[PDB]
């Protein structure tokens, strides 16, 4: 009965196996553009000022 | 005939290391190199939301980042208001083992659950002004680790038994049902698209499924020990698994391998629970050590300590708007940073 | 402070509420129950799909007993849930060694290396008439004495007692026979017992 | 020797040599080892946990006033410093005893709450907080009356200091130091015997560290008793002496009030000796050491 | 579901005494705070006293203070002592929960009808009646002396509409929300002192009097009462 499962997995394999991949440079530097993109929009990083912050 | 059904599989895995470090070109670390480091970030203690009389093990934050929901071993799931520490609701549990929260997008819904094998939606609107039991879900052979809403509909549960589900609220019936995982299935979160999710198991690997399709697209590994929490980067693109191996990986889902690793030589005790902050430049991860640490997300090296709890941290939230995090020890006290 | 007094109200309404139902629930005391598969585990609970809850009440202490053998799930995992728990119940069926290596995993656990284990002893009448015929090394091949029930128990409480390595924490071994009434008062005694040798420790004086 | 009067009493007071020489080392030896422990103490640190704090606090108060009693006793019999220094350095003095032997003596009581009654109701934070708070006030206000007392007063060559003074006047000084000791002897003394009789009816003595606590919750009282007993029975001595034969003669007492200085030096020597309660009690101190 | 039922009213000679009782049914009654609101013959309508829940605090009206008395089992009375001639008016009993996001003054009793034998807050209504024709849009606006906009941000702004012989029921609630059960064509707007409600694709089941509140201390005002009629 083992032959069921096996046959599952192996199969799960292969179907992941033909997902195409992309650069990871290309990955890493799009991932950068977004952080930096966003930088302004951070109130964590970038300490608020108390007139806008909420939690005073 | 097994002996090459396991060949082919071993094939296919060595397959899928070659093509994974064929498109490993360069490392995350001499990219960010240029970048400015972000410098010590330091955050106070805005607002301590006492009253709880038990270990918390979880926190969501509202869609409009006002209204945090909290249960703990007392039976009690009090949606606090942020701003103003006002206790809104107290939620009577039916039974005290809790293990997950959830809030609705809209705030109708509240979810809980634990080692009743059952999740419970709760509704917040009712006609009568009490809170009523909507729907207790059942079919779970295991306990519910962590539960999030889709939509005001349906809800996704990640449960004990090797299995995540796609409930159906308004039916109580298992929709769709995605299996796989070897071992317990401690983790998940829902992507900002909301069409497909991940859930870091026990086993040291991260699968990323889809909602509609029902089938494991993609899958991961790296990691030495358990996965205890798991969070989507704000693009969508990319997530951070926080293993007990005091370390947390930075996956990318195009690239599918790990990317950045962070780790440390005086960190031993395992992570809780991690979560990106609205930019993605920080990564609000809480520790088992007493401690909550918060790592550039680039640069992989530590930016400050959090370190204002007398017990182990069990959540980290960040609002939508980013403006607060929120950590919930074990010492029964809910705070609120900023 | 338009309407917020309405709402300050409404939270003070709500603490009370919660601050009762702590005072209320302080009151009682929680024993985490464990054990093997038909191990006596059933029997005293009629004495006295998730996790099952058992609560009795006996010279005004609300005992709450959790029997938590039903979660077919990695141990490991929820095992934190209990860490807070006064004492740790263990029963042992006598009329068959998984039961040691559950015992010795959950001894040395990091959780519960200050609580201590009360270990019950069931089907002690059904041990005595077995071991009238098999000798007790069929169970254990490394035993070596006289093959009788008074020794052979004493072994075996040895033997579970070997198990431990922290000196903060101690074995109340009893033995039961399954049809006893006087299970509930020597869980009490355990209990009295563990709570004031905590209160000790609280004073910094044991 | 001589006498004087005072407070419409004639109220018999000496000046000897052997104080000067006996009193300073030990106090000095005193002062230093209860310095040294109780800042370490304050410094590291539930009800019995600020009840132990609360003692700490009155044994650090009393060891800050104990240099001016060295100050007092080296410049023979000579209070140099005013009318206000001295009322305070009396009343204070007098606070830190009270304080320190009361709650001991409610600590003994929470240990006999915790043993042979774990079940019982008084087993908050806030509440230990205003019961202690209750206790400073109601010493204060028993050892208020010390403030209202003139002194210094100066007789010969020497100003006084004193309120312990073999004087006829029956004061309510006199009875409130006699009270210390006759009351929480018999408290300390029923909740040790309660304690040991319910753990030894237990039968868990067999453990050797519940023989240990047995020790250190016996020997807690020794120490008590060994360092109260004889400042009391020289009280009664002198009580008895100034009765049998009223004060027509002060000869004979320059022995005995020496013996009463020597003896009041015990109760400053009990206050250093507190670290067997704290640090040798429990391992956890050690620890942190 | 949630029905509000209350009874007591009668004829009642000059300086007598009677008992108004509102029995509340089919919600969680413990946890709500039960208002008070009159409605005169012929004007509009007029607060009377609020209870809290647990009856924490009690308020009363400039002329009702001491003369009444607000109590609450399922059941709330208001006691009353020395009518005068104007207490006569048609008394409506009235639920609220106070929370973030809740909607106050949500659900109004059916009103039991009586006979009898200069610092506080002010709004006032510019128009009294404006023809209006279905399938048109109607702007109705009323104007406060002093300004609503708070500290927290939220605008104290109430509308309230009331249909020929029914009982008032709830529209607009902070000047900007809409209440459950009310369809998405009624719109609140203004800010501060301005107040204009607006309704697009007017319905023949919308005719009535409009009335506007403010929450911002007590006691509660409202407005003279802008009645919409047909043509
Ligand atoms: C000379 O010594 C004193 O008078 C002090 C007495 C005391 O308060 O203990």
């Amino acid at each position: 009965a083992s032959i069921a499962q096996a046959r599952k997995l192996v199969e799960q394999l292969k179907m992941e196996a033909n997902i195409d991949r992309i650069k990871v440079s290309k990955a890493a530097a799009d991932l950068m553009a977004y952080c930096e993109a966003h930088a302004k929009e951070d109130p964590l990083l970038t300490p608020v000022p108390a007139s806008e912050n909420p939690f005073r | 005939e097994l002996d090459q059904l396991r060949q082919e599989a071993e094939q296919l895995k060595n397959q899928i290391r070659d093509a994974r470090k064929a498109c490993a070109d360069a490392t995350l670390s001499q990219i960010t190199n240029n970048i400015d480091p972000v410098g010590r970030i330091q955050m106070r203690t805005r607002r301590t939301l006492r009253g709880h009389l038990a270990k918390i093990y979880a926190m969501h934050w509202g869609t409009d980042s006002r209204l945090l929901v909290s249960a703990s071993q007392d039976g009690k799931l009090i949606i606090w208001d942020s701003y103003t520490t006002n206790k809104v609701h107290a939620i009577p549990l039916r039974s005290s083992w809790v293990m997950t929260c959830a809030y609705a997008p809209s705030g109708n819904y509240v979810a809980c659950g634990g080692l009743d094998n059952i999740c419970s939606i709760y509704n917040l609107k009712t006609r009568e002004g009490n809170v009523r039991v909507s729907r207790e879900l059942a079919g779970h052979t295991g306990y519910l680790s962590c539960c999030r809403f889709l939509d005001d509909n349906q809800i996704v549960t990640s449960s004990g038994d090797t299995t995540c589900a796609l409930w159906d609220i308004e039916t109580g019936q298992q929709t769709t049902t995605f299996t796989g995982h070897t071992g317990d299935v401690m983790s998940l979160s829902l992507a900002p698209d909301t069409r497909l999710f991940v859930s870091g198991a026990c086993d040291a690997s991260a699968k990323l499924w889809d909602v509609r399709e029902g089938m494991c697209r993609q899958t991961f590994t790296g990691h030495e020990s358990d996965i205890n929490a798991i969070c989507f980067f704000p693009n969508g693109n990319a997530f951070a698994t926080g293993s007990d191996d005091a370390t947390c990986r930075l996956f990318d889902l195009r690239a599918d391998q790990e990317l950045m690793t962070y780790s440390h030589d005086n960190i031993i005790c395992g992570i809780t629970s991690v979560s990106f902050s609205k930019s993605g430049r920080l990564l609000l991860a809480g520790y088992d050590d007493f401690n909550c640490n918060v790592w550039d997300a680039l640069k992989a090296d530590r930016a400050g300590v959090l370190a204002g709890h007398d017990n182990r941290v069990s959540c980290l939230g960040v609002t939508d708007d980013g403006m607060a995090v929120a950590t919930g020890s074990w010492d029964s006290f809910l705070k609120i940073w900023n | 402070s338009a309407e917020e007094r309405a709402a300050l109200e409404r939270s003070k309404a709500i603490e009370k509420n919660l601050k009762e139902d702590g005072i209320s629930a302080a009151k009682d005391v929680k024993l985490l129950l464990l054990g093997a598969d038909n191990s006596g585990k059933s029997t005293i609970v009629k004495q006295m799909t998730g996790i099952v809850e058992t609560h009795f009440t006996f010279k005004n202490l609300h005992f709450r007993l959790f029997d938590v053998g039903g979660q077919r799930s990695e141990r490991k995992k929820w095992i934190h849930c209990f860490e807070d728990v006064t004492a740790i119940i263990f029963c042992v069926d006598l009329s068959d060694h998984e039961s040691l290596m559950l015992f010795d995993s959950i001894c040395n656990n990091k959780f519960f290396i200050d609580t201590s284990i009360i270990l019950f002893l069931n089907k002690k009448d059904l041990f005595g008439e077995k071991i009238k015929k098999s000798p007790l090394t069929i169970c254990f091949p490394e035993y070596t004495g006289p093959n009788t029930y008074e020794d052979a128990a004493a072994y075996i409480q040895a033997q579970f007692e070997s198990k431990n390595r922290s000196p903060n924490k101690e074995i109340y071994c009893h033995m039961t026979c399954a049809t006893d009434t006087n299970n509930a008062q020597v869980i009490f005694d355990a209990v009295t017992d563990i709570i004031i040798a905590n209160n000790l420790r609280g004073c910094g004086l044991y | 020797d001589h006498f004087l009067e005072i407070d419409k009493k004639n109220c018999c007071v000496f000046r000897d040599d052997f104080i000067v020489k006996v009193l300073p080392p030990v106090l000095g030896l005193e002062f230093i080892f209860g310095l040294l422990g109780n800042g370490l103490a304050l410094w590291i640190f539930k009800s019995s946990r600020i009840f132990l704090f609360n003692l700490a606090v009155a044994d650090f108060l009393l060891i800050i006033c104990l240099p001016f009693l060295m100050d007092n006793y080296v410049r023979r019999w000579d209070w140099k410093f005013g009318d206000i220094p001295c009322r305070l350095m009396l009343f204070m003095l007098a606070m830190n005893r009270q304080g320190s032997i009361i709650f001991l003596t409610v600590v003994a009581v929470d240990r006999y709450f915790r043993v042979v009654h774990p079940h019982h109701a008084l087993n908050s934070n806030r509440t230990a907080a205003i019961i202690s708070c209750l206790l400073w006030g109601i010493t204060i206000g028993l050892t208020v009356h010390l403030l209202k007392k003139k002194m210094p007063i100066q007789n010969g060559g020497a100003n006084l200091c004193s309120s312990f003074s073999i004087c006829h006047t029956f004061q309510w000084h006199e009875a409130m130091f006699l009270l210390e000791f006759f009351l929480p002897l018999g408290i300390i003394l029923f909740c040790s015997a309660r304690i040991i009789w319910s753990l030894r009816q237990r039968q868990m003595d067999r453990h050797a560290k519940i023989k240990r606590a047995i020790t250190f919750i016996m020997v807690v009282a020794i120490v008590f008793v060994i360092c109260f007993l004889p400042s009391v029975v020289v009280r009664i001595r002198i009580f008895w002496l100034l009765h049998t034969s009223g004060t027509q003669n002060c000869e004979v007492y320059r022995s005995v009030d020496l013996a009463f200085f020597i003896t009041l030096s015990f109760t400053y020597m009990n206050s250093m000796l507190d670290p067997v309660v704290y640090y040798f009690s429990s391992p956890s101190f050690p620890n942190f050491f | 579901d949630v029905q509000l039922v209350e009874s007591g009213g009668g004829l009642v000679q000059p300086g007598g005494s009677r008992k108004l009782s509102c029995s509340a049914s089919g919600f969680a009654f413990s946890s709500f705070g039960m208002h008070w609101v009159r409605q005169a013959p012929e004007k509009g309508l007029e607060w009377v006293a609020y209870i809290s829940s647990g009856s924490g605090t009690i308020y009363y009206a400039d002329t009702v203070k001491g003369r009444f008395t607000i109590s609450r089992k399922n059941t709330l009375f208001l006691q009353m002592t020395s009518l005068r001639s104007e207490d006569t008016a048609m008394y409506y009993c009235v639920r609220s929960i106070y929370y973030y996001g809740s909607s106050p003054f949500d659900f109004w009793g059916q009103g039991t009808t009586l006979t009898v034998s200069g610092s506080d807050i002010v709004m006032t209504q510019a128009t009294s009646s404006v023809p209006v024709t279905p399938g048109e849009s109607v702007s109705i606006s009323c104007r406060s002396s002093k300004s609503l906009l708070h500290s927290n941000g939220n605008t104290y702004l109430y509308w309230f509409l009331q249909r020929p012989g029914q009982s008032p029921q709830l529209l607009i609630y902070r000047m900007s929300n809409l209440a459950s059960g009310v369809p998405d064509r009624f719109s609140g707007s203004g800010s501060g002192t301005a107040f204009t409600l607006t309704i697009s694709r007017l319905e023949a089941e919308d005719v009535g009097v409009y009335y506007c509140m403010q929450h911002l201390e007590y006691p509660l005002t409202f407005g003279a009462g802008t009645k919409l009629e047909l043509k």
